[PDB]
């Protein structure tokens, strides 16, 4: 249940860009 | 071997862009003349010109290091002011960069003493928190790595979710990069937005060996909790790992 920062895997891509 | 020499050339500046160089050294002490709609011109040839050159995934670190030391001879207010331009996505070539592993490129950049290494992108993030998931191979890689996180914040929170990067690599799994974090000084105890910790992430996520070299860090909280109360150790369980859960009750009580 992905509804938390500290669960979540980010991503190198969202990490250089969002919108 | 002599008589099979390769000599690689210096790249230079095309005309324009010393042109541009020379203008913006002229008007850098003039924040009037900076703003002005013709001034904007200069300035996108610089952004252009300097984006294409350092920030390629294709790179030549040569011809950024030349670039360095060509806008150094115009001045150090014009080298200081390039290296730290932010594009429409707010990246710095030390975004792109240490995105693309160029880690020869990083290096040229935090040697030039100029680079501001804390500039959050649109996205929200420091160079720093890319590097926590940027791929790494060679040992020579990550002492590039380890002199970023030298040169600025590691303690940095982003502006979607307050996340540190201690708390990117723990949820990657990243125990290379969680070392070399832990080494600079990050501090464990920073809690996110939502109240959360990498301890509480490295349950989460079920990083046993994570987990060990948090704890072992001295002043490791087990007992804080996130914004609803809950803490690592109920974390642990209700994710469905009982040794971190051992592992934590054993060190709040022994």
């Amino acid at each position: 249940p992905k509804n938390k920062a500290r669960r979540r895997t980010t991503t190198q891509m969202e990490l250089l860009y969002a919108d | 071997e002599p008589e099979k020499e390769e000599i690689r050339e210096r790249y230079e500046l095309s005309e324009k862009m010393l042109s541009a160089c020379n203008l913006l050294k002229y008007n850098i002490k003039d924040p009037k003349a900076l703003a002005s709609k013709d001034m904007r011109i200069c300035l996108n040839t610089l952004q252009h010109d300097w984006f294409r050159v350092s920030s390629q995934k294709s790179a030549v670190p040569a011809m950024v290091g030349d670039y360095i030391a060509a806008f150094e001879a115009v001045s150090p207010d014009v080298l200081r002011y390039i290296i730290n331009m932010a594009d429409g996505n707010g990246n710095t070539a030390l975004h792109y960069s240490v995105s693309h592993s160029n880690f020869q490129i990083v290096k040229l950049l935090l040697d030039a003493d100029v680079c501001n290494v804390d500039h959050q992108n649109k996205a929200g993030y420091t160079p720093i928190m890319l590097a926590a998931l940027a791929a790494v191979e060679a040992e020579k890689d990550m002492q590039v790595v380890e002199e970023l996180f030298s040169c600025g914040d590691v303690n940095a929170k982003a502006s979607q979710a307050g996340q540190t990067a201690l708390m990117l690599a723990v949820s990657h799994g990243r125990i290379d990069m969680v070392k070399g974090l832990l080494a600079c000084g990050a501090d464990v105890n920073i809690q996110d937005d939502e109240g959360s910790t990498a301890l509480m992430c490295a349950s989460e996520h079920g990083h046993v060996e994570i987990v060990k070299l948090l704890l072992a860090q001295p002043g490791c909280n087990g007992h804080l909790e996130d914004n609803d109360g809950s803490t690592a150790l109920s974390i642990a369980l209700e994710a469905g790992h009982k040794d971190i859960a051992v592992l934590l009750y054993a060190h709040l009580n022994f």
